[PDB]
């Protein structure tokens, strides 16, 4: 299976995973494929902010589940 | 400090204008300014800052091309200006003066740094609350919702509030602007779940329809998917009622203003389940049950679900009462499917027929009648075959209300006349279209006699009172879409949101007193023109003659088996049943009643014989009697001519009066007195108005020269006079009322005294007396209470309750008071409870609403309930509570228990006080109950008192019951959750004792023993064996038992009986002595003080409206709800998430496996009382929640325990992992809790 | 965690909250432990106001973070 | 010398104490070791709940007796 990731500028990237792996694993993968450090990354799906320690399977993620990536200054 | 700080303030504002030449110092300038304004007040702020120059500089920063990429500065500028006009409301328009709104749109056009966008959206939304149209004026407001799926929560919901606020001030010229945003709000409304997001997207959609219903091309806005989600948003229970009504308001306008999608609402979407699921949310059993469900449905939703279904259908052939005109609705030649189009109607009629049946509001009946004669005109002969039954009885119930129309003056009320005219028109249409199908059933249910009587009545009504005394029969169809815009309402501090303009649809035409008769005479003449046209009725007459014959045997049970054997075959035919009219036509009810109320046979044998024959058709017999009572019902529901409807606004009423003592103060003084309080409180009002001889002036209120006591209400006797007069009640609010009259607060003694001299109102029920008599006989047989509730009487009583003025008037209709006490089985338990609170708890506990603002603001000043803390010690919880009654027994204050040298207060200690005290009333050492007796101290079995010892002292057992009475009475008045364990028989002895003119112990003896084994089966079988062989004297002496009380052999039944043994000489005396002792004279002494103490708080006489088996449940027998589905529906969850969560599924899976003791242990710890409140977890306020609990510091949450913030009401659940450790942890908590 | 909310007169309260308790939940909590209604209370921390829509994790507030409460002058 | 303290699942912590030490000194030192605050800490020995106002020798607790520790709730 695979999932889709949305940035704030609308460009589309494609992944290649299974119903497994963790949020830190996928943020490291996005760092690898885009050069964005994990502290400069924020993930939103189903209108909520994701958790680093949790995995993708616990968030009920299926094939081509189009998630979104968010950039914050933090920024308070 | 202001002058010193000004040289830094103005410098920072200057730096904001210097942001062009200084892109970075302005950052901290804006930060420093925005920080301080948030921590100070506006009145200092207003006198210092040049706000116009502030916003000019901010616009210069936000619009400069140099500082576009200063994303770390644009955030700060937006935040600073947001806090600028957050504190100063009038600065909102100042920004609008220089095109700030168009500037802030540009940022949201393209973003690569969201922390700016979540500030811009959060800020521009706060503009839309004031200048909703100014945002709408720019007209590209689909920008705000393009980035919906990137905003976390607050921005995600503030990007909708702005659009809704700009979607509420819409006018005709903004048609294209809404088309701009509609494609971007359509899917996010189609996929939303948060409530503060679905309560804004419906206000916006309501505002759209409020303005654009006249604009052309309005059919293309609300497309199929959007109206489909609006339809399915009602079929889900979580949607509140307030949004539920709004959704129907949009949906009916989308069927009225157009026809293209009004066709869709009947062809594509399903309307039957649309109506069904909205009603069933208020149901109680999942196996419903349409008839009982509609009783609990609110009237507000009943109005809307009917005024929408009438709009969905095109108007009728003759528009007596409907006032619609719309052009494109004469297309009822389209009959392509007799299923896709007609399966709607053939099962919709069995919906709104019941809506009419179980509702009594004028608007609801009018709407539903209009809908009936609107939809029946569409069906044909083929489609009508399956709808014959319900309509006949419905119209029979409609036009049999003739008796209510006549006034005490002999005059007329137009309200009943409109209903009669509508029913007659429906009858005309059905007889004109389906004569062959409707001739038999109308004759069988007897409508022709009714319409003849109504023709006579219409002829008898006077006509010459016309002011416009030039009336022709053709005054037809005056204004019928001049009347949908005439009253549409909608033509400073900041609110939460901009409320859309309240649309008011009008489909009614008000009928004049002459026009109703003009239509009615012609209608009755017509139906009589079509009026022109079995031996089973003669068999009913033969059965009546047989019952009236005293030659028939009626003594042994062999007689009564044949008494009902013929009756069952006479009434219930293999095909249909005897209607409610034919049963009471030939006097069959009278024939049954005369035999029931004259025969000397005991009630036990009668009940046994009835149950031996009517084994499986008890409800089939109940329905015929209920229909008969509904038709024969003659009681006129009262009304007071309210100008504020059935709400607290009707509590806020006041009337100008000129009180006249039957100087000029006692004869002419215009003062607006509230129409709520009593004559005791009328004395209080005149005492207040005196500001002292007026204090002493207790009056015999001779309003119209009537000696009525002090117990009534300010307008109580006035309203009673205007009922015996039966004048125009509307003038009563305009009349300066000539009130005619002649001449312990320590607790204080509550003003529950409205019914000291009204409980004995023995009102005649007319020809329905026989029906009520055998209904009371049937309920005395101990049969289930399935169909004992009368639909229309319950509806009438509910309509009486939601008239706050009459309920608080103390002039409740005496038929209701008689029917509740005498026949408490015709009403639902909830209705009877509401009747109990209003008739029992006093004005202080009545006018304080709980009937769901400023309407009660003037009423809470005189109708509030007062708190009263009570301080006790834990180790002296029982004994101190005893003196608590002696001091504060009959107070109106809500009890509040406090424990000395302790800080934790609230409902916790209050629940922990009487819950422990009740168990202290289950102690064997007190010698109060039957402790079997054949280890500990507490009684764990069923609970019932023991007979006294006449020789021994008993000064304490009676006193303890006297205290228990005031405890138990105090419990119900405060809706306290108690765990006490009473027996069904104990309250049977209390209902029977307090009922006047009936023996407490039944004179029947085998009824008494059958009532005994519910207390002790050993003695019951011993006694029935004594009865069984009372002739075998060899066996009677084999027991060799003297006249000593069994179990307690120290008490003699009769003097000298301790020596005499049991034989056939005096076995009957032995039986009647042991019965008299264990159930009666031996135990009545407890009861005479129990009721004595019970009536201190409020009289037990009110409690007779309830049942013993429905009092044990409210006192702590009811089994609680613990099923899989019924619990998480009462969860609200949130914060993780609820999904999955694999910690919630198992947490609800464990709570179902609890035994009867684990449940009590967990509930006494989660709540404080060991048992669940009334009606399930719903009554818990608020609902019990599930909240995430993180891991601190590093140890796993699979070791910790479920936390509570000590306000629960709820729980916080740590991340457990394994099922077994969950079972260990939760148990260890619940047992370790106690 | 455990935080401090200080009023304008220096009387500082203590809380037992969690980053999984919204913002409005602690507003309700302070509504329970004192009698100022929620709309007359403004939460200020690190200059920026604490909006009643987020959680404690989004505003980056930790243990021992003494914030101030501004009594809204409606 | 030392005493045994059993955790709620399997693990056991051993602490060096004295008879004169108190039931709140042990709470302070177990907060030093593990980190769980005392308000969520419950000490149980011989079934009865150990009130935290006594000393270790006030209850006459044995050298290697294993008093059970419960992370209590509110």
């Amino acid at each position: 299976m695979q999932i889709f990731v949305k940035t704030l500028t609308g460009k589309t990237i494609t992944l290649e995973v299974e119903p497994s792996d963790t949020i830190e694993n996928v943020k490291a993968k996005i760092q690898d494929k885009e050069g964005i450090p994990p502290d400069q990354q924020r993930l939103i799906f189903a209108g909520k902010q994701l958790e680093d320690g949790r995995t993708l399977s616990d968030y009920n993620i299926q094939k081509e589940s189009t998630l979104h990536l968010v950039l914050r200054l933090r920024g308070g | 400090e202001s002058s010193a700080r000004n040289e830094r303030i103005s410098k920072l504002i200057e730096n904001t204008g210097n942001a062009s030449e200084d892109p970075y110092i302005a950052m901290e300038s804006l930060k420093e300014l925005s920080e301080n304004i948030l921590m100070m007040n506006q009145m200092v702020v207003d006198r210092i800052i040049p706000m116009e120059t502030l916003i000019g500089n901010i616009a210069a920063i936000l619009s400069d091309k140099i500082l576009r990429e200063e994303l770390e500065l644009q955030m700060q500028a937006c935040r600073c200006m947001y806090n600028l006009f957050e504190v100063c409301p009038e600065s909102i328009s100042i920004a609008v003066d220089e095109h700030v709104i168009p500037i802030l749109q540009g940022k949201l056009v393209e973003i690569s740094y969201i922390d700016l966008a979540e500030q811009v959206l959060e800020t521009v939304e706060y503009i839309s609350r004031v200048h909703g149209r100014d945002i709408l004026k720019t007209g590209q407001l689909s920008i705000y919702v393009q980035f919906f799926d990137f905003l976390t929560i607050h921005a995600q919901r503030k990007a909708i509030a702005i659009v809704s606020n700009a979607c509420s001030s819409i006018r005709t010229d903004d048609f294209k602007t809404i088309v701009e945003v509609l494609p971007t709000l359509k899917p996010i409304f189609s996929n939303a779940t948060d409530q503060p997001i679905l309560t804004r997207l419906v206000n916006a959609m309501y505002g759209i329809c409020g303005a654009l219903h006249g604009v052309d091309k309005f059919e293309t806005l609300f497309s199929l998917d959007l109206i489909e989600r609006i339809v399915q948003l009602v079929s889900i229970q979580d949607t509140p009622l307030e949004n539920k009504l709004k959704c129907l308001d949009i949906l009916t306008v989308l069927a009225m203003s157009s026809d293209v999608l009004s066709r869709e609402l009947r062809e594509k979407t399903d309307i039957v389940d649309m109506a069904t699921r909205s009603f069933q949310h208020y149901s109680k059993s999942p196996n419903a049950g349409l008839h009982e469900t509609l009783i609990y449905v609110p009237n507000s939703l009943l109005i809307s679900i009917s005024r929408f279904i009438v709009v969905l259908f095109p108007p009728e052939d003759e528009r007596i009462l409907s006032a619609d005109k719309y052009t494109g609705n004469s297309d009822r030649g389209v009959i392509s499917n007799q299923e896709k189009f007609d399966s709607l109607v053939q099962c919709l009629i069995p919906i709104l027929v019941e809506i009419y049946t179980n509702a009594a509001d004028f608007d609801v009946r009018r709407y539903v009648l209009i809908a009936l004669l609107r939809v029946v005109s569409c069906i044909n002969n083929s489609t009508a075959k399956a709808i014959n039954d319900q309509l006949i009885k419905l119209i029979g119930s409609i036009l049999a209300q003739k008796e209510t129309a006549s006034n005490a003056n002999g005059t007329y009320s137009s309200e009943a006349g409109t209903l009669l005219v509508g029913g007659l028109s429906l009858l005309d249409l059905i007889c004109k279209k389906f004569s062959e199908l409707f001739f038999p059933s109308i004759k069988r249910e007897g409508i022709f006699d009714l319409v003849k009587d109504l023709s006579v009545d219409f002829n008898n009504i006077d006509l010459k009172e016309d002011g416009n005394e030039n009336i022709s029969l053709s005054d037809e169809e005056g204004d019928l879409h001049s009347s949908i815009e005439e009253c549409d309402e909608g033509d400073m501090e900041i609110p939460d949101s901009v409320k859309p303009k309240k649309i008011s649809i009008h489909i009614f035409r008000t009928l004049s007193l002459a026009y109703i008769k003009n239509k009615g005479v012609n209608l009755v003449n017509r139906v009589l023109s079509q009026m022109n046209v079995t031996e089973e009725l003669h068999q009913i007459e033969g059965v009546v003659s047989i019952l009236e014959n005293p030659s028939t045997p009626d003594k042994t049970e062999e007689d009564w088996k044949g008494i009902w054997s013929v009756l069952k075959k006479c009434i219930f035919h293999e095909d249909f049943d005897v209607s409610g009219f034919e049963f009471t036509s030939t006097g069959l009810a009278s024939s049954i009643t005369k035999r029931i109320t004259s025969s000397t046979v005991s009630h036990f044998i009668l009940a046994k014989s009835f149950l031996e024959v009517f084994e499986d058709c008890i409800d089939r017999f109940l329905e015929i009697l209920q229909s008969a009572l509904t038709r024969l019902e003659n009681f006129s529901i009262v009304d007071c001519g309210l100008h504020d409807g059935g709400g607290v606004s009707s509590l806020a009423k006041e009337i100008k009066i000129k009180l006249v003592y039957d100087g000029t103060d006692l004869s002419s003084t215009i003062v607006s007195v509230h129409c709520i309080a009593s004559f005791t409180s009328l004395n209080e009002f005149l005492r207040h108005r005196m500001v002292d001889h007026m204090r002493k002036k207790n009056f015999d209120f001779f309003y119209d020269n009537e000696k009525v006591d002090m117990e009534s209400t300010v307008f109580g006797v006035i309203f009673n006079t205007f009922v015996r007069r039966n004048r125009d009640l509307k003038t009563l609010w305009d009349d300066t009322h000539t009130i005619k009259f002649c001449k312990e607060a320590n607790e204080g003694k509550k003003l529950r005294d409205f019914y000291k001299k009204r409980e004995f109102a023995q009102v005649d029920t007319g020809s329905s007396a026989d029906i009520l008599t055998l209904l009371d006989f049937l309920h005395s047989c101990g049969v289930k209470s399935d169909s004992f509730i009368n639909s229309k009487l319950s509806a009438k009583l509910a309509r009486q309750l939601d008239e706050p003025l009459v309920v608080a008037s103390g002039a409740l209709p005496d038929w209701s008071l008689f029917l509740t006490r005498r026949f408490p089985f015709l009403f639902p338990f909830d209705t009877r409870m509401l009747f109990l609170q209003c008739t029992s708890f006093g004005y202080g506990r009545l006018i304080q609403l709980w009937k769901n603002l400023r309407n009660d603001e003037a009423l809470q000043q005189l109708g509030r309930i007062t708190r009263r803390k009570l301080r006790i010690s834990r180790k002296t919880i029982f004994a101190t509570g005893l003196k608590i009654l002696s001091k504060y027994g009959s107070s109106p204050d809500v009890l509040e228990i406090e424990y000395q040298e302790e800080a934790g207060t609230g409902l916790g200690p209050t629940l922990e006080f009487y819950s422990v005290v009740s168990k202290y009333f289950a102690r064997k050492s007190l010698n109060m109950w039957r402790c079997n007796s054949y280890t500990d101290d507490y009684i764990t079995t069923l609970l019932f008192p023991e007979p006294l010892n006449p020789f021994s002292n008993n000064e304490k057992v009676i006193e303890l019951f006297g205290y228990l009475g005031t405890f138990v009475a105090r419990s119900l008045l405060d809706n306290r959750i108690l765990d006490f364990r009473f027996s069904k028989v104990f309250f049977e002895l209390l209902h029977r004792m307090s009922t006047p003119n009936v023996t407490t112990v039944p004179s029947d003896v085998e009824t008494c023993l059958l009532m005994i084994e519910l207390v002790d089966p050993l003695l019951a079988k011993s006694l029935k064996y004594i009865v069984a062989n009372k002739d075998d004297n060899m066996t009677l002496e084999s027991l060799s038992l003297t006249f000593t009380v069994p179990g307690n052999d120290d008490i003699e039944l009769i003097p000298g009986g301790c020596n005499k043994s049991l034989n056939s000489s005096n076995v009957e005396e032995y039986i009647h002595g042991v019965i008299d002792q264990i159930l009666g004279k031996g135990i009545e002494k407890q009861l005479k003080a129990f009721i004595e103490g019970f009536s201190k708080v409020f009289s037990y006489e009110r409690m007779l409206i309830l049942f013993p088996d429905e009092l044990v449940d409210i006192f702590g027998r009811v089994e609680e709800d613990w099923s899989m589905a019924t619990l998480y529906t009462n969860l609200n969850a949130e914060h993780g998430y609820t999904m999955d969560s694999s910690i919630i599924h198992d947490f609800i899976s464990i709570i179902s496996a609890f035994g009867k003791h684990e449940r009590r242990l967990f509930l006494q710890f989660l709540t404080g009382s060991p048992k669940l409140p009334i009606g399930g977890f719903k009554s818990l306020n608020p609902k019990f929640t599930v909240v995430l609990k993180h891991a601190e510091d590093g140890l796993t949450a699979d070791e910790y325990l479920p936390s509570v913030m000590t306000c629960a009401n709820y729980l916080k659940l740590p991340k457990y992992t394994s099922k077994d450790i969950m079972r260990s942890r939760l148990c260890q908590a619940i047992e370790e809790g106690a």
